[PDB]
């Protein structure tokens, strides 16, 4: 089967700056009788499918930039990006295909940028989800960075942590910032016999949460 | 252009069976050795097996994960490859691609060209529509230049659904956060951001799609009024 390694399976850098990816495999891949070594790499961007951009081990792919290439031989192969831009932002993986082929577990590049503020919304349920008996209070912390980042919510002034769903978005390949929600999610009683709501987002960039709410007797 | 098109997928019990189809056009489909590679929602590529070209008597490998579980096929009158699957397992739910493999061992090598692939999910969880609920500004529609709006989209079953804001035609300053799945049930938001001149004076609506279900739905987004 040859099982395909990449380590380290993450990397984050600044555009303009080198990158070297590595994989690495449990048999060799050189054939003795064409004196090449039978591996590629594929480019991945979040959510599309993937492209071809090496393969035996060296050899550019049409359309490919001269950026990005390739070298190794045996069990051994690295890939490297002269000048990484803000688009090479993916999920790279290798394969070999000197026995069937098998596709490494990937190494996903992230874009280093200036860290940022997220823009804060909140949204109350909206009167046609409450005509069903549900109450969904929604935060949307968009475009930030770092990634990481906390939320806080506050019923009436008090904090409230059982039922609280959040979700990241991939980093965006324009701006290279990060998105994430916070979805509280009640019965219509529960949240009518309360009045004030409020999302608070601390980010590595905060001395200070940036703060969003309403009141529900404002409607 | 070479055109790879995959169709087949949805939701199946476990145990049960279900055959892929590859429509392809824009090369000599014979000369040609098909491959069949999945991906569960956010993990890595898994190749599972290919049918080699005319001068290789079409005779098929698979992966050990799934070899003598798995059965792939082709019709060359049609240009057609297929993945016929057989007792289904959880950890068969994924995206599964049709890719365009070698032609000759001696003048390149790799799967230049892939699919946009077709979705999988093997559960006994039933077929569930979801409820679309506008996400608009209220207090908001003041002055600052940019305005947030979305779409909760919620209760629904299996993944995915697809999200499109004024269908298709605004596509910059758009994000669709993932799905989160909870009782049998997933639920997502998805978010757009327009300038202040643009609306309402011009209207934004979004369009969910949920093809398990063969649903469409469009939800206008109106500003809350107090
Ligand atoms: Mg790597
Ligand atoms: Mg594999």
């Amino acid at each position: 089967d040859i099982v395909m390694s990449q380590f380290p399976s993450s990397l984050a850098v600044s555009a303009g700056e080198k990158v070297t990816m590595s994989c690495k495999s449990s048999q060799s891949l050189l054939n003795s009788r064409t004196r090449k070594s039978y591996l590629a790499w594929y480019q991945q961007k979040p959510g599309q499918f993937p492209k071809l951009l090496i393969y035996w081990a060296a050899t550019r792919e049409s359309g490919v930039p001269d950026r990005f290439t390739g070298s190794g031989s045996g069990t051994d192969f690295t890939l490297t990006i002269s000048s990484v831009q803000a688009e090479d932002l993916a999920v790279y993986y290798c394969k070999q295909s000197y026995n069937l082929r098998t596709f490494g577990g990937g190494t996903k590049l992230e874009i280093k940028r200036a860290d940022a503020a997220p823009t804060v919304s909140i949204f109350p349920p909206s009167s046609e989800q409450l005509t069903s008996g549900g109450a969904s209070v929604v935060c949307f912390l968009n475009n930030f960075y770092p990634k990481d980042i906390n939320v806080k919510w506050k019923i009436d002034g008090s904090e409230r942590q059982n039922g609280v769903l959040n979700s990241w978005t991939d980093q965006d390949s324009k701006d290279s910032t990060y998105s994430m929600s916070s979805t509280l999610t009640l019965t219509k009683d529960e949240y009518e016999r309360h009045n004030s709501y409020t999302c608070e987002a601390t980010h590595k960039t905060s001395t200070s949460p940036i703060v969003k709410s309403f009141n529900r007797n404002e409607c | 252009e070479v055109i790879l098109v995959e169709s087949g997928g949805g939701l199946v019990q476990p145990g049960g069976s279900l055959r892929l189809s590859c429509s392809t056009s824009g090369f000599t489909f014979t000369d040609y050795y098909m491959s069949w590679v999945r991906q569960p929602p956010g993990k890595a590529l898994e190749w599972l097996g290919f049918i080699r070209n005319k001068p290789k008597g079409y005779t098929t490998e698979y992966s050990a994960s799934v070899k003598g579980r798995f059965t792939i096929s082709r019709d060359n009158s049609q240009s057609i490859l297929y993945l016929q699957m057989n007792t289904l397992r959880a950890e068969d739910s994924a995206t599964y691609y049709c890719v365009r493999d070698i032609y000759s061992f001696g003048s390149r090598d790799g799967m230049d060209y892939w699919g946009q692939g077709t979705s999988v999910t093997v559960s006994s969880a039933k077929t569930t529509p979801p409820s679309v609920y506008p996400l608009a500004p209220g207090s908001a529609a003041q002055t600052n230049s940019m305005v947030t709006l979305g779409c909760l989209v919620k209760g629904y079953f299996p993944e995915p659904v697809t999200v499109t804001w004024n269908s298709g035609s605004l596509s910059s300053g758009v994000h669709t956060f993932p799905a989160v799945l909870q009782s049998d049930l997933y639920t997502l938001s998805s978010s757009v951001t327009v300038p202040s001149s643009t609306w309402p004076s011009e209207t934004v609506t979004c369009n969910v799609a949920h093809p398990a279900s063969s649903t469409k739905v469009d939800k206008k987004i109106v500003p809350r009024d107090c």
